[PDB]
DNA sequence: TCATATTATTACGCCAGACAGGG
DNA sequence: CCCTGTCTGGCGTCCTCTCACCTATGA
RNA sequence: AUGUUUUUUUUUUUUUUUGAUUUGGUGAGAGG
């Protein structure tokens, strides 16, 4: 099985899981401290924020690559935004700070 | 674009800020069509219009008027994901306390308000009734009121009286709480009481009453008033495939909380009674504190069929949360997977990847190269070509893999070596072809495995698998110093067949030109690849400076050998491959080359490794038949041996001569015996079977047989296995965990039958039991560990310190385990060691220890280093590039970056599935005496007695280095003393440990004193002999009359006057203890060595017990304070100690559980660090009474213990790294100058920066106290709660980070591995250098 | 079809952490 | 009042694949 | 040398760009 780029789910902006849905692979949470044991800080950025789950890094990384250039806009991962909304739907109060 | 994340509590103004508009109706949609509600759940107005820039009833079909709402459709006009971020609020018509903040344990409303849990209940849930200012009655503030002391107190005061229920009653009590007056009064309540239990209960109530002061939060808002819905994005309801929609466990809740507070709404409308709204504001509470977190409450509510339905917590906590399932680890596009097989051609820094799938994961770099050339032109035109996959597109798919590597990864990653980078190698097929040296890293076999395949898409990740993670790079484990891709198994047979020898083959003592004439005579047919033969080889060794000198000579080897050095490369001697080659040979080979040669050398010369290992294994034909297991002739006999002797004890056990006991240690120590001489008669039959002629007379070999180079070579098989299969199979044991009287006397190669096959499936399924049970706890230790390191980042280059622990070698008592050379290997000297003549600087203070260092330590024997360890590292936040050490995996020191607590943490928990789950003194070596923590006398007949308890008796050589080392008990009989010469095998040590002695140090008479025959000791006069003795009874067995009278011997002179003990002016009387017998009678003149009385008396949850810190059951107990020691009370509870010093304060002392055999008497006198009973000892004790190195040598040692007994080669400098991250925190003493309070909690570096910069200063700074927490406490008692929220309970540590106002300067690796940036470690060091420098 | 709103099973194994009881 | 059984909560491995099954009521 | 010398309705509207190809919990079993 392979995937490049196709269906995600809803709650979340991350691919969906299988084959027979056209899924990717997850990568788990041993292969995060794998590359944290690495040097490996742009390979995990792009592992979890690019290539999985924000939006508008997605978008603007496939027109990058068909354009010709390697490189990402990296913003804010959707699931994290899901994890204020449910954690803020409580009596919490968490926030964002200064520049 | 943004620091540290704030969490705090939620006003209702702050909760009416977020929202876009007032829930009402609970009617979730219309269900028979497709539009939702009107004012419902799924709003309109309230959120957004489900289409994008539209009016889902009906205005705007185009771009032009976005925002405007007309009154027919009460909806606003934006983008489709504008509905995930907007939030509603539902107006709870009865205030509902939160559920996170009553219950917690401890609740925040339950240590603010001074009242119990329970109390706290009864009135939330309408079942009891609260005082709030009631006037000018007899009733308190906190004290609660029933229905009949309501009732009664209507009545008495109906005037001025306050006394409601519920959180409205809770909200009033919180919201009238002077929080700064309590303080004061707290503050001053804790500086004018001493209960200990008080103090405590005092310090933990203040600190949540000041820290509540420090922030913005209020009291009153604990309570929910203004409840914040989730938005409906993030609670989708979507149809499966059918007509019906399968909605959420959320919208059943909300939609319960809403129809409640409509009910209520009514009910406060039409005016019910008191019972009717008590019973509906009880179940709008029970609604909300099912809904925020399910199942705290009393058994959690339910919709289909009985399984619980899920909460906003339950959204958030556990292995499936957001935190472990969509934060840390994601779903991943350009990713693909598949079964791996060989594919041995490849060169060690490629894999082969098929077609098909490199087709579809490089789609838009395809698409990009097929938009550069002109071939195509709109995107859309580019996706029908790869979709019909027409013959142009091979070559763009050619031209965009090339320089590209890819990330292979084994779906079990435990260390770092499971994801690797390659460059692929297209493959017609649909499997992955992995080269094989690689899968002894990937612990990966063939049997059905399957490995994903990641694309670093950006440039920067491209370059970071080629320069970090590519497979070159990955030569040694990061673990240890030892090579990873070392040659395995079919590699090292090919090895082991050809560099051996025979003595007569083809070409037997011909002589060759060359190594190259040497293969030429193997292909043309006229040598043997085994044939020894005088060659000519040229060997390049390299004794200048970087300069490579020949030397040529005739070296006496064989063909094999000769052929194998034509792969060798030139600096490497020929007697690397002069020998015969297993597989630390070959290991020991690959490691020489790259100390040597270095880097590029080693990966081309361990593919020419690879390349002639299989290719002579290819040539070898070396199968495996069924008479390749040699029966020993030997074997039959030694089974009739072995049936007779358990005939006669059996008839022994007819006429009752033995016991039952006896009986079973005779037959199982018979069988042991003869399961060994079985396996010697085999394995003499196979070590040396082979016996040929050569010219004449026979000559002896080791054999050729197969199954015998598999087990010499060190392929696959061992001494046990080659047992199995020709000798007997030993003695199997039942699950009861005792072994079974009747072994299995048969192999494999003669059938086992019935019963000895049954007796060898219990042994085989606990091991299969065993280790799919293990696997769980394995991983949970890898996870714990990789949490409690998380944040610690190499950080500098040096600390400036003096300060390291002492590395000696490790010796248990027999032959010296562990060398020096192990231990301080590549790790940097604290000060400069002198060489073992005479004051020398040898090496100096700062030199990182690297090969050459230690074989000029290894030459001057020296004793031991003093070396840097990472528990002593001066570096606030992180280590310093000095005392860490040596990078294990690079040769160099650790770069300033490198995450070492995360590869520290991994390289002790992946060896988590290896490891198992469930007289006197006898010399060996020949050495010189040593004695230590020696106070002794020369008794009368001359045998050194030593009079401490604690001596250490080393065996030192005649070179200066410690060989032996015990430990000698108080009064032994030592047959030798001080610096003396021995011979080996000599016994040197002698007592009798059933018999505790009491001898003495002066000569005199004996006196009973306090010894009563009666009531004291006891007259036992003895049957079988008839030489009585005065038995001393115990304080328990007599009476209360005369309990208080302590039974002792004083010695005296001929005349009666006390002999003192020479050095004080104190007579020596011993205090008998219970249970004794007394040896010497009265009148008996005595001396030095003779007794006054006669007194009779592992694996993996190990490692977790020792980094969890848990306690033993029976610790061994400690002294606190040194000085003189003495007994107290009798038996209440537990029989005291106290502890007078000579110098310092008395007041210390311990109440010991009197179930214990002690150790200490009445005259001695102890000191901190010195133990009064024994068995375990738990790391506490050792922190605060010996020291941080004597704890982290504690623990080093004790999880080595584990790691060498199960044989795992694991540095040190994981498990002291590890035992930095669990003593992390501190505790104050003495507050001093600065802010803190006298029993705070505080984090060590805070409070080391703080007296740092205040004692540079005039002023002098705050004496701490360190403290160890285990690994998980220490892991959620961290300053970022993202860290300690990720990891176990979230409702705890949110609740806490709430009702405190805490910041999370994030600052660590997990902190951004959450909000999806750089990690501060690796190469976004860097950025965060840049980042932290630009602020 | 469109609002009404929650009851008659038990059978893990530590391991901390808080709580009423009593010498 | 300091030990103490006793009770309550909170852990318990990663990755993958196949299949089936989904609230009652009701004038 | 010369041409108002057989006229009649045998009739004028495009595509337009502006947006995407759609699948959530529970429980059971297998591979490593
Ligand atoms: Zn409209
Ligand atoms: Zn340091």
């Amino acid at each position: 099985h392979a995937r490049s780029t196709g269906s995600y789910s809803l709650v979340t902006q991350q691919p969906l899981g299988g084959k027979a849905q056209f899924g990717g692979q997850r990568f788990g949470e041993m292969e995060v401290w794998a590359l944290e044991a690495y040097g490996a800080a742009y390979t995990l950025q792009e592992m979890l924020t690019v290539k999985s789950d924000d939006v508008n890094g997605r978008t603007k990384m496939y027109k990058n690559i068909v354009d010709g250039n390697h490189q990402m806009e990296p913003g804010m991962p959707e699931s994290f935004n899901v994890l204020l909304k449910e954690i803020r739907s409580l009596g919490i109060n968490i926030e964002l700070e200064d520049e | 674009e943004f620091d540290a994340i704030k969490i705090a509590l939620a006003s209702p103004d702050m909760i009416r800020s977020w929202s876009f508009g007032e829930v009402k109706k609970p009617e979730t949609i219309n269900y028979r069509t497709f539009k939702p509600e009107r004012d419902g759940l799924f709003c309109a107005r309230i959120f957004g219009p489900v289409k994008d820039y539209e009016c889902l009833c009906g205005k705007y079909k185009r771009l032009k008027h976005r925002g405007v709402i007309c009154e027919k459709c009460g909806v606003e006009v934006t983008q489709t994901k504008v509905r995930r971020e907007r939030m509603g609020h539902i107006e709870l018509a009865s205030p509902t306390a939160h559920i996170w903040f009553l219950k917690s344990l401890p609740s925040r409303i339950g240590l603010l308000l001074d009242m119990p849990l329970r109390d706290i209940e009864r009135v939330l849930y309408f079942e009891s009734y609260v005082v709030i200012e009631g006037g000018m009655t007899n009733l308190e503030r906190q004290q609660i009121l029933t229905e009949e002391q309501y009732l009664d107190a209507l009545e008495e005061f109906g005037d001025e009286f306050d006394a409601k229920m519920g959180a409205e009653a809770i909200q009033a009590l919180l919201k009238s709480m002077d929080l700064e007056q309590e303080c004061e009064q707290l503050r001053e309540e804790l500086n004018e009481t001493n209960s200990e239990t008080k103090r405590k209960k005092l310090t933990k109530r203040i600190k949540l009453l000041e820290a509540f002061v420090q922030s913005g939060n209020k009291p009153e808002w604990m309570i929910l008033t203004v409840l914040p819905v989730l938005p409906p994005d993030l609670r989708p309801l979507v149809p499966l495939d059918g007509g019906r929609f399968a909605t959420s466990d959320l919208n059943d809740l909300y939609r319960r909380v809403i129809n409640r507070n409509n009910r209520l709404k009514r009910l406060l409308d039409l005016a019910a009674p008191d019972i009717i709204v008590r019973n509906e504001k009880r179940m709008l509470q029970e609604a909300v504190d099912a809904l925020l977190d399910n199942g705290r409450r009393g058994r959690a509510i339910t919709g289909s069929n009985k399984r619980p339905l899920k909460s906003l917590a339950d959204m958030i906590k556990g292995k499936q949360g957001r935190f472990r399932q969509n934060l840390l680890g994601k779903r991943v596009d350009y990713s693909g997977r598949s079964v791996i097989t060989v594919g041995p051609y490849l060169r060690l820094h490629q894999c082969g990847l098929p077609k098909k799938m490199a087709l579809e994961l490089f789609k838009p770099f395809i698409y990009g190269k097929l938009e550069l050339r002109g071939l195509a032109t709109t995107i859309k035109a580019a996706k029908k070509m790869v979709e019909r996959e027409e013959a142009v597109v091979w070559d763009i798919l050619d031209e965009v893999i090339r320089e590209h590597p890819v990330l292979l990864n084994r779906a079990p990653t435990l260390h770092r070596l499971g994801i690797q980078a390659f460059e692929p190698v297209l493959i017609e097929g649909k499997a992955i072809q992995l080269h094989p040296l690689v899968c002894a890293a990937y612990n990966a076999d063939f049997d059905g495995d399957q490995m994903a395949v990641h694309v670093p898409l950006t440039l920067e990740a491209q370059l970071e698998a080629r320069a970090l993670m590519m497979s070159t790079n990955n030569i040694l484990s990061p673990a240890n110093g030892e090579p990873i891709i070392v040659p395995s198994q079919d590699v090292v047979l090919g090895l082991y067949y050809m560099t051996r020898d025979c003595v007569n083959a083809k070409g037997e003592g011909m002589v060759l030109t060359g190594p190259k004439e040497a293969e030429r005579l193997y292909r043309s047919g006229l040598a043997s690849l085994h044939a020894r033969v005088k060659v000519r080889i040229t060997e390049y060794e390299k004794d200048a400076n970087g300069e490579l000198v020949a030397k040529t000579s005739l070296k006496d080897t064989t063909v094999g050998r000769a052929i194998l050095w034509m792969i060798v490369p030139k600096g490497l001697p020929y007697s690397i491959v002069n020998q015969a080659l297993g597989k630390k040979a070959i290991s020991k080979m690959l490691n020489t080359c790259y100390r040597i040669l270095g880097l590029k050398p080693t990966v081309i010369f361990a593919d020419q490794i690879m390349y002639t290992g299989f290719a002579y294994a290819a040539r070898s034909g070396a199968s495996v038949g069924i008479d390749d297991m040699v029966i020993p002739e030997k074997k039959h006999e030694i089974i009739s041996e072995a049936e007779a002797e358990v005939a006669e004890i059996q008839e022994q056990f007819q006429s009752g001569l033995v016991t039952a006991g006896e009986r079973y240690n005779k037959v199982i120590d018979i069988w042991a015996a003869a399961n060994d001489r079985v396996s010697k008669a085999m394995m003499d039959n196979l070590q040396t079977e082979t016996v040929i002629n050569r010219d004449g007379q026979e000559e002896k070999q080791v054999s050729f047989n197969s199954i015998y180079m598999m087990a010499d070579s060190g392929a696959r098989g061992s001494a046990a296995q080659i047992r199995q299969l020709a000798g007997m199979r030993g003695l199997m044991a039942k699950p009861d965990g005792s072994i079974i009287e009747t072994p299995i006397t048969a192999n494999f190669r003669e059938g086992l039958n019935v019963l000895q096959y049954f007796i060898s499936t219990h042994g085989a399924r606990k091991g299969l039991a065993d280790t799919a049970l293990k696997t769980a706890n394995s991983g949970y230790l890898t996870r714990r560990l990789v949490d409690v390191a998380q944040d610690l980042v190499v950080t500098e280059d040096d600390c400036g310190t003096h300060e390291g622990i002492m590395m000696t070698p490790v010796i248990e008592g027999g032959d010296v385990k562990e060398p020096l050379r192990d231990r301080v290997l590549g790790r940097v000297t604290a000060e400069d060691v002198l060489k073992p003549g005479t004051a020398d600087i040898l090496v100096p203070r700062n030199t990182l220890l690297h090969e050459q260092w230690c074989d000029l330590l290894e030459e001057n024997s020296v004793d031991a280093v003093k070396v840097r360890s990472v528990v002593s590292c001066d570096t606030d936040f992180g280590v310093c590039a000095h005392c860490y050490g040596r990078d294990l995996a690079r040769g160099h020191i650790i770069n300033k970056g490198e995450a070492i607590g995360v590869i520290a943490a991994q390289s002790i928990g992946e060896p988590g599935t290896q490891l198992t789950m469930r007289s006197s003194i006898q010399v060996k070596n020949k050495g010189s005496i040593k004695l230590s923590n020696v106070k002794s006398v020369v008794n009368s007949s001359g045998k050194l007695v030593i009079t401490s308890r604690n001596t250490e008796l080393k065996l030192i050589d005649e070179f200066g280095r410690t060989k032996e080392s015990y430990k000698v008990p108080y009064g032994a009989v030592l047959a030798k003393g001080d610096g003396e010469q021995v011979a080996g095998g000599e016994t040197v040590a002698n007592w009798d440990p059933h018999t505790m002695p009491v001898i003495t140090e002066v000569s005199g008479f004996v006196r009973f004193t306090d010894m009563i025959d009666g009531q004291t000791i006891t007259r036992q006069t003895d049957e079988l002999t008839g030489l009585s003795s005065l038995v001393v009874l115990d304080s328990a067995e007599r009476t209360a009359g005369g309990k208080d009278l302590r039974p002792a011997l004083k010695i005296v002179d001929a005349q009666g006057n006390d002999v003192l003990i020479p050095g004080t002016d104190m007579p020596a009387q011993y205090f008998l203890p219970g249970k004794a017998i007394v040896q010497l009678e009265d009148g008996v003149q005595i001396s030095s060595g003779d007794t006054l009385a006669r007194i009779p008396q592992g694996g993996l949850p190990r490692v977790a017990d020792l980094f969890e810190a848990r306690r033993p059951k029976e610790p061994a107990i400690l002294a606190e304070i040194s000085g003189i020691v003495s007994f107290g009370k009798e038996t209440k509870g537990k029989r005291r100690l106290v502890i007078t010093p000579v110098d310092g304060s008395d007041p210390y002392e311990e109440m010991i559980p009197k179930w214990r055999q002690l150790n200490v008497f009445e005259g001695e006198r102890v000191e901190r660090g010195d133990v009064i009973s024994d068995g375990p000892e738990a790391p506490h004790d050792i922190l605060r009474l010996r020291g941080v190195h004597a704890v982290t040598r504690y623990i080093v040692n004790e999880v080595q213990d584990v790691y060498r007994l199960q044989g795992v080669k694991i540095n040190d400098k994981h498990i002291e790294v590890i035992v930095r991250q669990m003593l992390r925190k501190a505790t104050i003493v003495n507050a001093g100058s600065s802010d803190f309070l006298e029993g705070e909690q505080v984090e060590y570096s805070r409070v080391k920066i703080a007296n740092r910069e205040l004692e540079a200063n005039g002023k002098v700074g705050a004496t701490y106290s360190r403290d160890l927490l285990g690994i998980t406490k220490a892991s959620l008692a961290t300053e970022s709660f993202i860290s300690a929220a990720s990891f176990q309970e979230t409702t705890r540590v949110l609740t806490e980070a709430a009702v405190a106002g805490k910041r999370d300067e994030l600052r660590g690796l997990k902190e951004n591995v959450i909000v999806g940036r750089l990690i501060p470690a690796g190469t976004g060091y860097a950025y965060h250098q840049d980042r932290m420098r630009r602020r």
